[PDB]
């Protein structure tokens, strides 16, 4: 297990922001390396939530599961707070690539089963076909630990 | 910047930065292989809505502030999602 | 603060910037320095107003909220031809085909 | 069958103990069923829970005059929402783990202590409950 939160019990106070407008999923990875769910923060909102030094965490669109960042990058750890003020978890829209950006949409319009029915090249099927989720951006950002 | 002309293939020319352009490696191959680049099967309401792309990547690539969604009506987005995958980008 | 536009005239669309403080004239300096014709020989069109070269492109109504990158505004553009000027004509871009079934609700 | 506990308690250190190196004589003093289940359960748990073992060992400053403090609050925290069998075998496997590393930080004095702990334990608190849910007997068949 490598990317896993770290059992340090030290709290640390942290801010999710949504600033996007997606329905946001904070992703917790536990200390056995799992991701659990968090309640979801509407487009906009934000809340006070507790957290604790070195944990991890991700943050995706609640439906979709597309990927979101957190303070420009992928991955949130919290920090020990100075002079009592929180720590802010900033989660924004990435700009994605046109061509998943029109698979996103396309996803929401079509049932999967129905994938094979539009009118495009077949490797636009296997495209559409994998969806974004939590598992497989793991295992691209433990393989990164290289150097 | 210098301006190029990318030209529909109902024949409407959309005139964008270079810069923005070469955001298709697709586009940057075929201006380095003049200023004009034809689309024979991009018609103009597609080729303008990747010409809106360009000019949103790059406004918001690297820019710290809060990004907007990129809307793509359902009417075009088979054929947006089409010339996405041609033009790579 | 940027705004986001799309100078159109007959099969010609033209993708550029432009601070909001900036002027119509300013913005036909843009145009010529593309198309090679000067501001005077340029009528800047927003909908079907004729734009008057003093007024700044905020005044005009092209704001951050109307002039976006993902989602430009139009300005019409008509050039002088001969002893008169010729009238606004922007070409539509074409249609989208019908929604395919398994896209509809 | 009061001391019947104290067998379990002592068979379990004592089980424990040999898998470090260290004998339950050199520091103190069907049936053999129990016995057997519940020690191959103790390491079935130490297996799937390692964990749990890391994180005690990392938050327990285990001291011979703190010894009983430190025990009663991790057997009591165990038992909050209540008694299963899979909680019982966590604390056999709790006392085994603050017996073995009583032995390997020098505090050997402790582990005839933790030996009369569990057993207190075992008879005052965990005691009705076995014996309401049919005795180590159903813990055997559950674990087979």
């Amino acid at each position: 297990p490598v990317l896993r939160s770290v059992n340090s019990r030290e709290p640390s106070q942290v801010i999710f922001c949504n600033r996007s407008p997606r329905v946001v999923l904070p992703v917790w990875l536990n200390f056995d390396g799992e991701p659990q769910p968090y309640p979801t923060l509407p487009p906009g909102t934000g809340r006070r939530i507790h957290s604790y030094r070195g944990h991890l965490w991700l943050f995706r669109d609640a439906g979709t599961h597309d990927g979101l960042l957190v303070n420009q990058t992928e991955l949130f750890v919290p920090s020990l707070n100075v002079d009592g003020q929180p720590i802010f978890a900033n989660i924004t829209l990435p700009v994605y690539t046109l061509k998943e950006r029109c698979l996103q949409v396309v996803r929401s319009l079509v049932k999967p089963e129905n994938y094979r029915r539009l009118d495009i090249v077949r490797s636009l099927y296997e495209d559409l076909e994998d969806h974004p989720n939590v598992q497989k951006d793991l295992e691209r950002l433990t393989q990164e630990r290289i150097a | 910047a210098m301006y190029v002309k990318l030209i529909s293939s109902d024949g409407h020319e959309f005139i964008v930065k270079r810069e923005h352009a070469l955001t298709s490696g697709t586009i940057k191959a075929m201006l380095s292989g003049t200023n004009e680049v034809n689309f024979r099967e991009i018609p103009s309401h597609v080729l303008s809505k990747v010409c809106m792309y360009f000019t949103y990547k790059v406004r918001y690539t690297n820019s710290s502030t809060e990004i907007p969604e990129f809307p793509i009506a359902p009417e075009i987005a088979l054929e947006l999602l089409m010339a996405a995958n041609f033009l790579d980008c | 603060m940027d705004v986001f536009l799309m100078i159109r005239r007959h099969k010609t669309t033209i993708f550029t910037d432009a601070k909001e403080s900036s002027t119509v004239f300013e913005l036909k300096r843009i145009v010529e320095g593309i198309l090679k014709r000067p501001p005077d020989e340029q009528r800047l069109y927003k909908d079907d107003q004729l734009l008057d070269d003093g007024k700044t492109l905020g005044e005009c109504g092209f704001t951050s909220q109307t002039a976006r990158p993902q989602a430009p505004a139009t300005v019409g553009l008509a050039f002088r031809a001969d002893d008169t000027f010729e009238a606004l004509c922007i070409e539509p871009f074409s249609s989208p085909p019908e929604l395919p079934d398994v896209m509809k609700p | 069958m009061s001391q019947s506990n104290r067998e379990l308690v002592v068979d379990f250190l004592s089980y424990k103990l040999s898998q470090k190196g260290y004998s339950w004589s050199q520091f103190s003093d069907p049936m053999a069923a129990v016995k057997q289940a519940l020690r191959e359960a103790g390491d079935e748990f130490e297996l799937r829970y390692r964990r749990a073992f890391s994180d005690l060992t990392s938050q327990l400053h285990i001291t011979p005059g703190t010894a009983y403090q430190s025990f009663e609050q991790v057997v009591n925290e165990l038992f909050r929402d209540g008694v299963n069998w899979g909680r019982i075998v966590a604390f056999f496997s709790f006392g085994g783990a603050l017996c073995v590393e009583s032995v390997d930080k020098e505090m050997q004095v402790l582990v005839s202590r933790i030996a009369a702990w569990m057993a207190t334990y075992l008879n005052d608190h965990l005691e009705p409950w076995i014996q309401e849910n049919g005795g180590w007997d159903t813990f055997v068949e559950l674990y087979g």
